[PDB]
DNA sequence: TCTCGTCCGCGCCACTCGTGTCCAGCGTCG
DNA sequence: CGACGCTGGACACGAGTGGCTTT
DNA sequence: TGCGGACGAGAC
C-alpha cells in the first residue's frame, strides 16, 4: 500500500472533496489542478507529497533521496514538471532564490570569482553583496549587459539540476490542508492518519462558514500570517513577529469595513472560530503577547483595551484579555483606580470564569488590603465573595525517578497499591468513557463537518450543555445515584464496542487495562464522577486544565486520594486551586504532596 | 597553425603571473601585427589588455587570426612548469583546439613540451576608444605596488588626487584612516625611480582597491608604471614590455 | 600637542610585532621622561613592561600626559605598511581622538600618513642568565614541540611531555654567564614563553632571571635609550 | 649498550624527516653491526630501505642487537632541534626502553642533550633480494624533485621511457599532457648536474606520482639520484650518502 | 533570608551544513 | 639555509532541514 | 494554553 505520508495526503483530499460545501469555493482551475494530482503514477504522488512537506524554496537534485519511491527519481520529476507541479531550473531567472539555493562552499567560490569585498564571510551577508554588485555597476560600463544575468547565468551553472514546488498547485493544497484542519500537515496527523478509526455520527451541515472563494482565500492569508507570527515567536526574533502583527492590525482595520464579514458575526461560536475576523483577533492577542514580551506596556493596555469591546470575536478568552489589562494596569503600570475598575468590570463578565475569575479576584484582595489603595474604598463595594476551601498539604523528602514516580510511591507504602498519573487525562477519559453516547450524539446541527473530526465543535464550547442539555442532565443524574455494578457495566461497554477509537478526550492509553479503569469507577463512585463530569460539560474550555495529577486508591479499603504534586520549584496555578476546591466539595478526598 | 618563439621567457610567464587573478579566461586574438588579449574582469568594473607586438617575438609566422580562448589559471599552471631562463615557443594548429607550449633550458639540455584543452568561449570586443588622459605619472612599480597593498591593510576603496606638488593617493575605513604623498623628484641619473609628473589638470577620481591588488601582480614585468586619470576617465595602469609590449588595467571610478 | 620622531621605524615595527599576540589593548603612556608601557596581558599569568626614553626621539613634547589607548592589532597593521627604514612619526594632540602615524623615507621623495582611533614589587634577582636570544628562541620552541611545561634548572631546561622527555645542559664561558649564587628548579609554561620569544630581533642577547620563587623575568633591550621586560608567574 | 657518532649531524636529520611521513610507526632492526632498515609504505605498494654502515660513523660499543623500537614522527619531533653542522650521537638503553640523541655545537658551548621513551615494534622483515635492473640513469636529485613536482601539478601517472640518448618524463592530465625530455650532458666536467645513462633495452611503465613526491622528498640529502627502470618490477630510486650508505625505495606501480 | 508574584523557554532525533578556530605547507628577503 | 609572512586544509561545535508508523 | 526553570519586590 502506499506510505504514511501519501496516505494523509489521499485521506485529506477525499475529506476535503467528500465536503460538497467546501468543495464549491475552490475555482474550477484549483478542481482541475486537483484532479491531475489524481492523474499520476503512484511514485509521482509520493514524491510530490514528500517535496510539500519541505520548505517552499529551490532543493538541488542531488539532494533528492528517495529509496522508497525509485533509485532513479528524475522519470519522476519529469512527469511532475509535465503535470505542473515542479518546476525545474529552467525557470530559476530570480538571483535571489538562486543564490539561496547556492551552498556555501559554492557561494564562496563565486564571491572569489567575482572579486567580492568579502569572499569569505557569512552566506547572507555574501547574498546581499551579491545583490548591492547586481543593482548597479554594469549599466555605462564598456552593449549594455546586466551583470545580474551573468551573476544568475553563473550561479545556475554552478547549481546544477534543482526543483520546486510551483506556488499555484502548493497554495491549493495548503487551503485544501486548511479546510481539512477546520474541524481538526501537522505531524500527529501527518503519520497514523490512514489507521486512526474516528468515531461513528451523522455528518450534518446547515451553515457556511465562508461564503465565496474570496473569503476564504483571506481566512487563509489571515491564518497563514498567524502561523508566520507564531514561527517568530518560536525563534525568538520578536521585532519581526511585531512588524507583522503591526501589518496585520493595520490590514485588519482595512478589512472591518467588508459587508461579508457582517455574515460571520451572524455564525455560532463555534463555527465562528474559523473565520478571518477571529485569526485576525488571535493574532492581535498575539500583538498583545509580544507587546508585553517588548515592554510597551501602554500600547498593550491599549491593544486589550480595544479587543475587550469586541464581544463578537474570541469571547471565551476574554478572561485572559481581562486579567492581564489588570496586570498591565497594577503591577507593570501602577495606576491603582483604573486597575480596580478593571478588576469589577471583569468580575461582572460573564465570559470570565474558573481561573481567570480567581485571578481577578485574588488582584482584588490584593488591592483591598494593601496600604496603596486605602483611599479608594469601592473595591469592597459588591465584590462577588468567591472563596476556595484549603485542603491538606504533605511534605515528602525524596531524591533516578520523576517527582511523580516518588509520590507514587510513597503513597504505595502507605496502602495505596494501584496509582495512576495523567492528570486531566484520567479524568477526561473518564468523563469520556461514560459520556460517549452524548458527547457524539446525534441532532446537533453544524457540529460534524467531514468524517475525520475526533470531536464534535460544540466541545470547548458552553453550548455543549445548552444543544443537549436534557441528555447530559438526564445521564449526570442517573450517574449521581448508581450502584458500583452499573457504572463497571457501563465503563465495559463503552470500552468494549469503542475500542482504538481517537478522541479528543479518552487516551486508551492513561489505563493499562479496562480492569484498572473498571477499579477507579467503583472507588471514586458516582458523586465524585457526577461532579467531574458535570464541570467538564459545562464550559469544558475552562475546565479542561488544571486537574489533580495522581490518581491513588486501594482496591481493598476502597480508598482513593486525588494528589497535586507540587515540585521543590512549583506552585498551584488558579485552575488548579479551583479544582481542589471543587473536588473537595464532591466529598473526594485531594491533597497536595509537596516533594523537596 | 601559428608559431611564436620567446628568449627570456620568463617575461612571458610574469604575464601570466597578472592575468590569473584578474581574469579566469580570456580570448587571445592572433595578428600578424601582434598578439592582443582584450578581456575585462568577471565582475565588470575593470579591463585588462595585453599587447606582446610580433617584432619582438622571433619567427612569428601566423596563417589567420585566431580566438583560442585560454583558462588563465590552467595556463599559469602549465607555465609555472619552466624557469626563469628557459626559452619558451608556442605552436598552434591549424584547426586543431591544443596549444602546444615547448621550453628550452639556457644551456639547451632540458627541453619540456605541454599542450592545454584550449576551450571555446566568445569573443567580445571593449572599444577603450583613444581618451587623452591628463595627469600622467611615471613611478617606480615597486612602490605603487607597495603603496597599493599599505593602503588595502585599511579599507575597501581608495582615492587618487594629481596636483602641481605630486600624487595623493588615500584610504579611509572603520579601523582607521591614511594616505600616501609623493612629490615629482626629476632625478638627474634616472635609476627607474623618478616620480616625474606632467600636469594638465587637478583632477581627483575614486576606485576600488581589490582590483589596485590585482592589477600590481604586473611588476615584475617592468619597473617603470604610469598611471594617467582625469576628471571622469577609467585609471589606466601600463607597464611596458622588453620594448616590445604592454599591459595596461583600466579601472572604472568606483561611483 | 605630542610629536615623536624616530629614524629607526623598524624598531617601533618589531617591538609591536612582539606584543601583537601578547596584549589585546593597552595604552602608550607618555610623560617629559619618556614612553612607557605597563601592560596586564590577556593571560592572567603574565605582565608587559616596555620602556623607552626621550633623549632619541628627534622630537618630543608632552605638554599634557597623555594615556594612548591603542588596539594594539590596529596600530601594528598600520605599521605593517612601513618599511625598514621608514623614519616613523607619532603624533597626538592633548585633546585628539585619533593618533597619527607619518611615515617618511630617509630618500624623502615619499611621505605618508595614517590615523588611527585611539580608545610589581622591586627585587635584586638571585640568578640572571644572559644569554643570546636565539639560542633560548630555539630551546623553548623545540621544548614546546616535545612538552607542554619546561623546568629550569641551574644552565640546564628539563621538558615534561605525554609522548616524553627532553634535557638540555648549557655551557657558560653572544656570550653566556651566569651568577651561580644560589640552585633553581622551577618549572613553567610554554605557550606563553613561545610568545615570549617573537622579540628575537627586538635585542641582541636576554637576560633571563629566576630566583626563589620570584616570577620569571625576560629582557629585550633595544641597542641604546630603551628596553622591554616581559613577566611570568611561576607554576 | 649501543653507541654511534657522526661529526656530521646534518645527514641523519635529513634522512630522518625524508621518512617522516612516507612511513609512520615503522621499524628498526639495526643488526649488531651494521645499521640498516627496511620498511613497506602505509599504502602497502612501495618499499623504502636505507644502510648506512657501521665503520662509516666514528665509534662503535661491543654489544648485541636490540629492537631499537623507533618511531619518525617522534624522532623528527626529537631531531628537529638538532643543527646542521652539529656533532650527534645516538645511544641506545638496555631493556629496549628509551634512545637518547645528544647534539653538541663545535664550538662547545651551547651543547645539549635529548632522548625520548620508544613504543611496540613489530618486525615485517620483507627482505627481498635484489634483481638485476635493465635501465639506470645517474641524474641531480633536483632535477628529479622538480620534475617531480610540476608532473604532480599537471598529471597523476608518469612515465619513465628510459632510452640511450636520453630520458623522456611523460605524464597526461585534465590540462593536457606533458612531456619533457632530458639529452645525454656530454660535458667534460661531469659534475652532479651532469646526467650518465646506461641502458641495454628500452623500458616503459607508469608510476604512481604522489608516492613519488614523498620519495623526492628525500631531494636535499643526496646531491644526485640514479633510477633503474625494468619491466614488472617495481622501479628503484638510490640515493648516495657520501659514499656512507644507501638510501633505496622499490616503487611498484 | 523567607514568601509570593511575575517572566521565559519547551515536538523529537539524527543528518548534514554553516561557522569561527586552529594547525601545517609555501614563497620570500634580509 | 632559515625565520617570517601568507595561506588553505582539518576540526569541534550549534543551527537548520527532514523523516516520524508500505510497519 | 500548560508545564517546568529563573529573578525581583515586600517583609526578616
Ligand atoms: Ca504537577
Amino acid at each position: 500500500g502506499h506510505p504514511y505520508y501519501l496516505r494523509s495526503f489521499l485521506v485529506v483530499l477525499k475529506t476535503v472533496l467528500e465536503n460538497e460545501d467546501d468543495m464549491l469555493l475552490f475555482d474550477e482551475q484549483e478542481k482541475g489542478i486537483v484532479t491531475k494530482f489524481y492523474q499520476l503514477s503512484a511514485t509521482g504522488q509520493k514524491l510530490y507529497v514528500r517535496l510539500f512537506q519541505r520548505k517552499l524554496s529551490w532543493i538541488k537534485m542531488t539532494k533528492l533521496e528517495y529509496e522508497e519511491i525509485a533509485l532513479d527519481l528524475t522519470p519522476v520529476i519529469e512527469e511532475l514538471t509535465n503535470a505542473g507541479f515542479l518546476q525545474t531550473e529552467s525557470e530559476l531567472q530570480e538571483l535571489s532564490e538562486v543564490l539561496e539555493l547556492l551552498s556555501a562552499p559554492e557561494l564562496k567560490s563565486l564571491a572569489k570569482t567575482f572579486h567580492l569585498v568579502n569572499p569569505n564571510g557569512q552566506k547572507q551577508q555574501l547574498v546581499d553583496a551579491f545583490l548591492k554588485l547586481a543593482k548597479q555597476h554594469s549599466v555605462c560600463t564598456w552593449n549594455k549587459p546586466g551583470i545580474g544575468a551573468v551573476i544568475l547565468k553563473r550561479a545556475k551553472a554552478l547549481a546544477g539540476q534543482s526543483v520546486r514546488i510551483c506556488k499555484g498547485p502548493r497554495a491549493v493544497f495548503s487551503r485544501i490542508l486548511l479546510l481539512f484542519s477546520l474541524t481538526d500537515l501537522s505531524t500527529v496527523l501527518l503519520v497514523n492518519l490512514g489507521r486512526m478509526e474516528f468515531p461513528s455520527y451523522t455528518i450534518n451541515r446547515k451553515t457556511h462558514i465562508f461564503q465565496d472563494r474570496d473569503d476564504l482565500i483571506r481566512y487563509a492569508a489571515a491564518t497563514h500570517m498567524l502561523s508566520d507570527i507564531s514561527s517568530a515567536m518560536a525563534n525568538g526574533n520578536w521585532e519581526e513577529a511585531k512588524e507583522l502583527a503591526q501589518c496585520a492590525k493595520r490590514d485588519w482595520n482595512r478589512l472591518k469595513n467588508h459587508p461579508s464579514l457582517r455574515c460571520h458575526e451572524d455564525l455560532p461560536l463555534f463555527l465562528r472560530c474559523f473565520t478571518v475576523g477571529w485569526i485576525y483577533t488571535r493574532i492581535l492577542s498575539r500583538f498583545v503577547e509580544i507587546l508585553q514580551r517588548l515592554h510597551m506596556y501602554e500600547e498593550a493596555v491599549r491593544e486589550l483595551e480595544s479587543l475587550l469591546s469586541q464581544r463578537i470575536y474570541c469571547p471565551d478568552s476574554r478572561g485572559r484579555w481581562w486579567d492581564r489589562l489588570a496586570l498591565n494596569l497594577h503591577q507593570h503600570l501602577k495606576r491603582l483606580e483604573p486597575t480596580i475598575k478593571c478588576i469589577t468590570e471583569g468580575l461582572a463578565d460573564p465570559e470570565v470564569r474558573t481561573g481567570h475569575r480567581l485571578s481577578l479576584y485574588q488582584r482584588a484582595v490584593r488591592l483591598r488590603e494593601s496600604p496603596s489603595c486605602k483611599k479608594f474604598k469601592h473595591l469592597f463595594q459588591q465584590l462577588p465573595e468567591m472563596a476556595v476551601q484549603d485542603v491538606k498539604h504533605v511534605t515528602i523528602t525524596g531524591r533516578l525517578c520523576s517527582v511523580e514516580e516518588l509520590a507514587l510511591a510513597h503513597y504505595r507504602r502507605s496502602g495505596f497499591d494501584q496509582g495512576i498519573h495523567g492528570e486531566g487525562s484520567t479524568f477526561s477519559t473518564l468523563y469520556g468513557l461514560l459520556l460517549w453516547d452524548i458527547i457524539f450524539m446525534d441532532g446537533i446541527p453544524d457540529v460534524f463537518r467531514n468524517a475525520c473530526q475526533a470531536f464534535p465543535l460544540d466541545l470547548c464550547t458552553d453550548s455543549f450543555f445548552t444543544s443537549r442539555r436534557p441528555a447530559l442532565e438526564a445521564r449526570l443524574q442517573l450517574i449521581h445515584d448508581a450502584p458500583e455494578e452499573s457504572l463497571r457495566a457501563w465503563v465495559a461497554a463503552t470500552w468494549h464496542e469503542q475500542e482504538g477509537r481517537v478522541a479528543s478526550l479518552v487516551s486508551w492509553d492513561r489505563f493499562t487495562s479496562l480492569q484498572q479503569a473498571q477499579d477507579l469507577v467503583s472507588c471514586l463512585g458516582g458523586p465524585v464522577l457526577s461532579g467531574v463530569c458535570r464541570h467538564l460539560a459545562a464550559d469544558f474550555r475552562h475546565c479542561r486544565g488544571g486537574l489533580p495529577d495522581l490518581v491513588v486508591w486501594n482496591s481493598q479499603s476502597r480508598h482513593f486520594k486525588l494528589v497535586e504534586v507540587k515540585g521543590p520549584n512549583d506552585r498551584l496555578s488558579h485552575k488548579q486551586m479551583i479544582w481542589l476546591a471543587e473536588l473537595q466539595k464532591l466529598g473526594a478526598e485531594v491533597e497536595v504532596c509537596h516533594v523537596v | 597553425m601559428f608559431e611564436a618563439r620567446l628568449v627570456q621567457g620568463s617575461i612571458l610567464k610574469k604575464v601570466l603571473e597578472a592575468l590569473k587573478d584578474l581574469i579566469n579566461e580570456a580570448c587571445w586574438d592572433i595578428s600578424s601585427s601582434g598578439v592582443n588579449l582584450q578581456s575585462m574582469d568577471s565582475s565588470h568594473v575593470s579591463l585588462v589588455q595585453l599587447t606582446l607586438r610580433s617584432e619582438g617575438f622571433d619567427t612569428y609566422r601566423c596563417d589567420r587570426n585566431l580566438a583560442m580562448g585560454v583558462n588563465l589559471t590552467s595556463m599559469s599552471k602549465i607555465l609555472k612548469c619552466a624557469g626563469n631562463e628557459d626559452i619558451i615557443t608556442l605552436r598552434a594548429e591549424d584547426n586543431a583546439d591544443t596549444l602546444a607550449l615547448v621550453f628550452e633550458a639556457p644551456n639547451q639540455e632540458k627541453v619540456s613540451d605541454y599542450e592545454m584543452k584550449l576551450m571555446d568561449l566568445d569573443v567580445e570586443q571593449l572599444g577603450i576608444p583613444e581618451q587623452e588622459y591628463s595627469c600622467v605619472v611615471k613611478m617606480p612599480s615597486g612602490e605603487f605596488a607597495r603603496i597599493c597593498r599599505d593602503l588595502s591593510h585599511i579599507g575597501d576603496a581608495v582615492v587618487i588626487s594629481c596636483a602641481k606638488d605630486g600624487v595623493k593617493f588615500s584610504a579611509s575605513g572603520e579601523l582607521g584612516n591614511g594616505n600616501i604623498k609623493l612629490s615629482q623628484t626629476s632625478n638627474v641619473d634616472k635609476e627607474e625611480e623618478a616620480v616625474t609628473i606632467e600636469m594638465n589638470e587637478p583632477v581627483q577620481l575614486t576606485f576600488a582597491l581589490r582590483y589596485l591588488n590585482f592589477f600590481t601582480k604586473a611588476t615584475p614585468l617592468s619597473s617603470t608604471v604610469t598611471l594617467s586619470m582625469s576628471a571622469d576617465v577609467p585609471l589606466v595602469v601600463e607597464y611596458k614590455i622588453a620594448d616590445m609590449g604592454h599591459l595596461k588595467y583600466y579601472l572604472a571610478p568606483k561611483i
